[PDB]
């Protein structure tokens, strides 16, 4: 899951920075 | 769930996708480039406002410790659906509801990941749980919401 996890974490990071 | 070495290593890999010049900090420029690769076009103010909300040392950039705190934190109300949906649309450029190997490779190259054919194929295989050769929206969600 390495490449999917990185991409997901990038999307997660953007979502959290926006919300926070 | 508790913070693990394996998670810290995943978080560092994600930080590195933003820190494109490899200088140890994420600037407004770097954040915006990744957001545009993932289907958004943030304003200059949205970028500075996102960074300031995780920059206690006030240098106007995100360092790894602040990124790590952000990604590890127990956090609830998030617009994760919106973000995942827009990301799905940038992969699925022809709008047919399925992400192909070609579409996947296009976006991974834009994120800075020059995947080999073996890697592209393995990415599709991991996500393609229904076995039809292509990644639908539900399959995409499973890969993007993995903890
Ligand atoms: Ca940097
Ligand atoms: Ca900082
Ligand atoms: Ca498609
Ligand atoms: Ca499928």
């Amino acid at each position: 899951r390495r490449k999917w996890q990185k991409t997901g974490n990038a999307v997660r990071a953007i979502g959290r920075l926006s919300s926070m | 769930d508790q913070l693990t070495e394996e998670q810290i290593a995943e978080f560092k890999e994600a930080f590195s996708l933003f820190d494109k010049d490899g200088d140890g900090t994420i600037t407004t420029k770097e954040l915006g480039t990744v957001m545009r690769s993932l289907g958004q076009n943030p304003t200059e103010a949205e970028l500075q406002d996102m960074i300031n909300e995780v920059d206690a040392d006030g240098n106007g950039t995100i360092d790894f410790p602040a990124f790590l705190t952000m990604m590890a934190r127990k956090m609830k109300d998030t617009d994760s659906e919106e973000e995942i949906r827009e990301a799905f649309r940038v992969f699925d450029k022809d709008g047919n509801g399925y992400i192909s190997a070609a579409e996947l490779r296009h976006v991974m190259t834009n994120l800075g990941e020059k995947l080999t054919d073996e890697e592209v194929d393995e990415m599709i295989r991991e996500a393609d749980i229904d076995g039809d050769g292509q990644v639908n929206y539900e399959e995409f969600v499973q890969m993007m919401t993995a903890k």
